């Protein structure tokens, strides 16, 4: 999952 | 006091800056981001819901944490600012828009997406400003909910039509709020969603899903  | 004070007055001049510039280009949009790119050439855009905290510039780095940390000046702010997701586009947009920004409880940045939980300030708060280079336009606020970082909110395009109507009616699914706004697959989203600092426990997110439309 990328940075959220 | 020293961070605090200060990061607010810089707010407060460039969304002074940005309402005179505003108020200078009354049809167009582009000079108005000219000017703001002589700043930082990363600002892509703006976010504003009148009444509430929400009126800040939008950034977009070459990934998902270039201003995580750091604001429109480039400065390293805990806070950071309001980002654009590296994979979007704003001349042809995608599918599905996404900004990200932090959620401290200070009543900043994306502090008022715990507020569209309610559906009483969802009724008072439907559409959101946002402007670009290439238009001014409405989000309308169709969906909010709570989720975690384990659910692909975060989409960007599509492989069809039915994939698309699958992500449409999941998220309408999710939705703590009823909204009357008809989003069809000819449509394109932007979606808000809160963002934690680097390898955080907090697992938890705060998501608005709205429609797009161009009002110039």
């Amino acid at each position: 999952n990328p940075q959220t | 006091s020293m961070e605090d004070k200060q990061e607010r007055a810089n707010y407060e001049k460039l969304q002074q800056k940005f309402q005179m510039l505003m108020s200078k280009h009354q049809e167009h949009v582009r000079p108005q981001f000219e000017s703001l790119e002589k700043i930082n050439k990363d600002i892509v855009g703006w976010i504003k819901l009148s009444g509430t905290s929400l009126n800040y510039p939008v950034l977009q780095g070459k990934t998902n944490h270039d201003y995580l940390n750091l604001d429109f000046e480039r400065e390293h702010r805990r806070k950071g600012s309001i980002f654009m997701d590296f994979r979007n586009e704003l001349k042809n947009l995608n599918h599905n828009t996404i900004l990200y920004g932090h959620h401290v409880g200070d009543n900043t940045m994306f502090d008022v997406l715990e507020d569209y939980l309610k559906q009483s300030f969802y009724e008072k708060h439907k559409i959101i400003e946002f402007d670009n280079k290439y238009g001014k336009y409405q989000l309308q606020v169709f969906s909010a909910y709570k989720t975690t970082t384990k659910d692909n909110y975060i989409r960007t395009d599509f492989e069809n039509d039915q994939d698309y109507q699958q992500f449409l009616d999941e998220t309408k699914r999710k939705s703590v709020i009823n909204s009357d706004v008809n989003v069809t697959v000819k449509d394109r989203i932007m979606t808000l969603s809160t963002c934690e600092d680097a390898y955080s426990e907090t697992t938890k997110r705060i998501v608005v899903v709205a429609k797009i439309i161009k009002v110039s």
